[PDB]
């Protein structure tokens, strides 16, 4: 489709902005592609057949290694809007292993993603006001700002290859628009507690070891658009532990992020359709809202009215209410 | 708004398929499929059948 | 006065060839979307054997062309998939080429067969092409295909890229 | 053969299909409408309730 | 239907009023689904069966 | 906090809604769960305010 | 007979910043300008 | 008035020859391309055996 | 290629000022507006 | 009144070298010329 978008189709722009146009189209269907790809084993004699896979992953005989899961947490760091909303309180989260933002004595820290989340906020500021004893002017301000923080989601992997117990024996996640196969909806299964990531992701987690073990699946990595997994190479690879399936969490702000797993409820069902687009929203604005209202308060009082410099002027009314409505972009 | 979808419903279709169907659908005890997995290529050609007589033969 | 196809058909009562290119096209689905190109009928151009009106840069090429197996072809396996209908845009040369036909209801369907009943494919068929349908290269862009690449050239100016990548 | 809107295009597909077969569907879970297939099975999170109050279905 | 509630169907009204149109009906869309949603033991051969339920519980 | 989700063996059962919000209830009859199919329940849920 | 006028004016110091303004309650919403200058008269009779 | 190759058609009611050369021709794929040469219908020339 | 690209904005913080603009020498003087935004690109091969 | 006049020259002293102008948000994009000239006149009242 970018092919025609040249100078050629499209005389009455300059030259290089409508190379910035099929730059940004050459994007948009490259991106389409890459969330309908699904790596996994194709041969359907192998045992760890990956239903609902298009693309062979190269890796139909796996090992069976199980491996230990050493828990999420992730940072805030509040940029703009103090005081107001309080971002880094309600999207701040630390490792149940250890209390802290770090990983325990066997495990270390992998960093999954790092950007930028926005929340609005709001303010209404009212006066009135009276002039000559009729005419009574009230104002009503409604400014709407945008309040901004930095979250950084890591990730601990077993490094020490000498653990006890590995911890938090569940794998399986559910956003805001997904849910858990556990469970079939936005819930937690018997006796789990959810670990908030990155705006939405709530990944169920338990360490109970005898009413967790109905339910623990076999975990396999995270890893996203930047970041790989190390669960392969003893950077990274992105690929998959060996024997797993690849899975979709959700997608931030055009980076997907992936999790791995064994368990062969996750593979079968039908085939999905296709993710179409858009895969992002339109971002948030700050804006601003007034009403001024004019009352009077008797007869025998006149008004004349220009309402701006192209407008005549008009014979005013008891009560007027003009609006407005202010944006600005960034 | 919830007017609106009593009204309007929950999607707006943007793209329909016009043609027609003729549609057979039997019900069949669950314990008539449960021989094998051979049995049941013989069951499903059994309907396709019995679904040709029912058009041409009166 | 008139215009239009609809003087076209009046002056030479004959129809209009349905087949046409230049519109967009799904490549994951096999599906045909909005016109990319346009298609004006001011010259009244028919076919050259004078029993279809086409658009005026679209030429056509008669070959008459029939086919006729009298075999089959065995398909094993549903990596190498021939899609029958849409065979040549899909083998195109790209990083993507594995996935183009993935989500059709002609593949969907045949992997579900493959995998539920352990089988093998086969296909028998008779071909019967007609014409082929080219655009002329000196062809511009449709009506509104046009406005919503301007949409998307105003926010480039405005150093509004997330709103220029949504749309 | 037919007057359309002008802001609706019509694809040409004359397609016929014919099965010598059949099709189970042993469980009422993963059901096939057979009708509105498409607009039912949208990536969603109330995909599993799209026209389970339907006649045929029900 | 909220993704035809936008700024370029409804030219005639400011932005971010069509985006609270857009997104009180939205609301409205999803709050349908979640009232007709009966989650319950679906197996019919469970002696706890759950006619009249649409989802399965998983219990 | 809890899972609002069933004990366990009992059946969801809808009271009715308090402006926007359901409450439910959980039992074990058999006469609560079966009968025929219930058709949906149409909007509006609210009533417009005094 | 005892008066009142005013002038209110709005400038917007900026591009990439619209506008949209409800003069009143038969207007209906109009996209604004950089400076819109509303004007009013006031009188009451003794 | 009337031009190209419908007055010739409505004045003699016959037929194009529809395999005309002068097109363009990819010797790879064996698949023609666009028109290389001009083709005119000025003088209403048809085959000796018309 | 290298390039260029520059954007003048011109914003009059007050109304009580006219302005007169004459864009080129082809073109006729025109009256101006509280906010202008001209802009080109400039591109040279090689 | 105080006043205000300014006069833009842009001189492109080569070939090979294209330009496009976009003088004001209601003109659209224009091929540009080797010489422009714009002019500006400011008048404040008091
Ligand atoms: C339902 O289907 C079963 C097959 O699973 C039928 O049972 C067979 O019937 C034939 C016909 O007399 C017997 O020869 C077989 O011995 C039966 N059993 C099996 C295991 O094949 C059964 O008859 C059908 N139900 C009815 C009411 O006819
Ligand atoms: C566009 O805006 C972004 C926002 O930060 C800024 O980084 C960039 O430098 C801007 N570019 C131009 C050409 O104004």
């Amino acid at each position: 489709l970018h092919f025609f978008i040249n100078p050629n189709m499209l005389p009455d722009l300059p030259g290089p902005l409508v190379k910035k146009v099929s730059k940004t189209v050459e994007t948009a269907v490259k991106r389409y592609y890459t969330f309908n790809t699904y790596p996994g084993c194709t041969d359907l004699n192998s045992p760890n057949f990956n239903f609902q896979a298009n693309t062979d992953d190269g890796s139909c005989e796996g090992k069976m290694t199980n491996f230990s899961f050493g828990g999420v947490y992730q940072e805030c760091t509040q940029l703009s809007g103090n005081r107001d909303v309080l971002l880094c309180q309600k999207l701040e989260q630390k490792n149940p292993l250890t209390g802290d933002f770090s990983c325990p004595s066997g495990y270390s820290p992998v960093h999954l993603l790092s950007q930028i989340h926005e929340e609005g906020y709001n303010h209404l500021e009212c006066h009135r006001k009276c002039t000559l004893k009729v005419f009574c002017k009230t104002v009503c301000e409604d400014v709407f700002q945008v309040a901004k923080a930095e979250f950084r989601a890591f990730w601990c992997v077993a490094s020490s290859q000498v653990p006890e117990n590995s911890g938090l024996l569940f794998g399986g996640l559910f956003s805001s628009k997904s849910i858990n196969p556990m469970t079939n909806a936005q819930s937690c299964p018997a006796g789990y507690f959810p670990l908030r990531l990155f705006e939405n992701l709530k990944v169920c987690v338990s360490q109970d070891y005898e009413l967790g073990s109905r339910f623990a699946v076999p975990f396999g990595g995270f890893f996203s658009c930047t970041v790989g997994n190390p669960l392969v190479d003893p950077p990274s690879l992105k690929k998959c532990p060996g024997g797993f399936s690849q899975h979709p969490a959700l997608i931030s702000d055009g980076c997907q992020v992936s999790y791995c797993v064994k368990s062969g409820l996750f593979t079968g069902g039908s085939l999905p359709p296709a993710r179409l687009p858009p895969f992002t929203r339109p971002p948030l604005m700050s804006q601003a809202a007034t009403n001024t209202v004019i009352v009077t308060n008797s007869e025998n009082a006149r008004s004349w009215i220009k309402d701006s410099q192209t407008h005549q002027w008009r014979l005013g009314e008891p009560i007027e209410l003009r609006r407005a409505m202010n944006v600005i972009h960034g | 708004a919830e007017l609106l979808v009593l009204n309007y419903g929950t999607h707006v279709t943007t793209s329909v398929d016009a043609g027609a169907a003729l549609i057979q659908e039997d019900h069949l005890r669950a314990s008539f499929l449960q021989d094998s997995q051979s049995s049941r290529s013989a069951v499903t050609a059994s309907a396709g059948l019995a679904f040709q007589n029912t058009v041409n033969f009166k | 006065d008139e215009v239009g196809v609809q003087k076209c058909k009046n002056a030479l009562k004959l129809p209009v060839l349905e087949v046409l290119p230049g519109g967009g096209w799904d490549n994951l689905r096999n599906v045909d979307m909005g016109r990319v190109m346009e298609l004006t009928y001011s010259n009244c151009r028919t076919t050259e054997d004078g029993q279809y009106i086409i658009p005026d840069e679209i030429f056509t090429i008669p070959q008459k062309q029939s086919n006729l197996e009298m075999n089959s072809e065995i398909l094993e396996s549903w990596a190498n998939y021939q899609s029958s209908t849409s065979y040549s845009i899909n083998t195109e040369l790209s990083l993507f080429s594995k996935v183009n036909g993935k989500f059709s209801t002609e593949f969907q369907r045949m992997k579900t067969l493959q995998v539920k009943d352990q089988a093998i494919t086969t296909r028998v068929q008779v071909r019967n092409l007609v014409y082929t349908v080219k655009i002329n290269p000196t062809l511009e862009l449709s009506s509104g295909f046009r406005k919503e690449l301007l949409d998307i050239s105003d926010r480039l100016e405005n150093n509004q890229t997330r709103m220029a990548t949504y749309l």
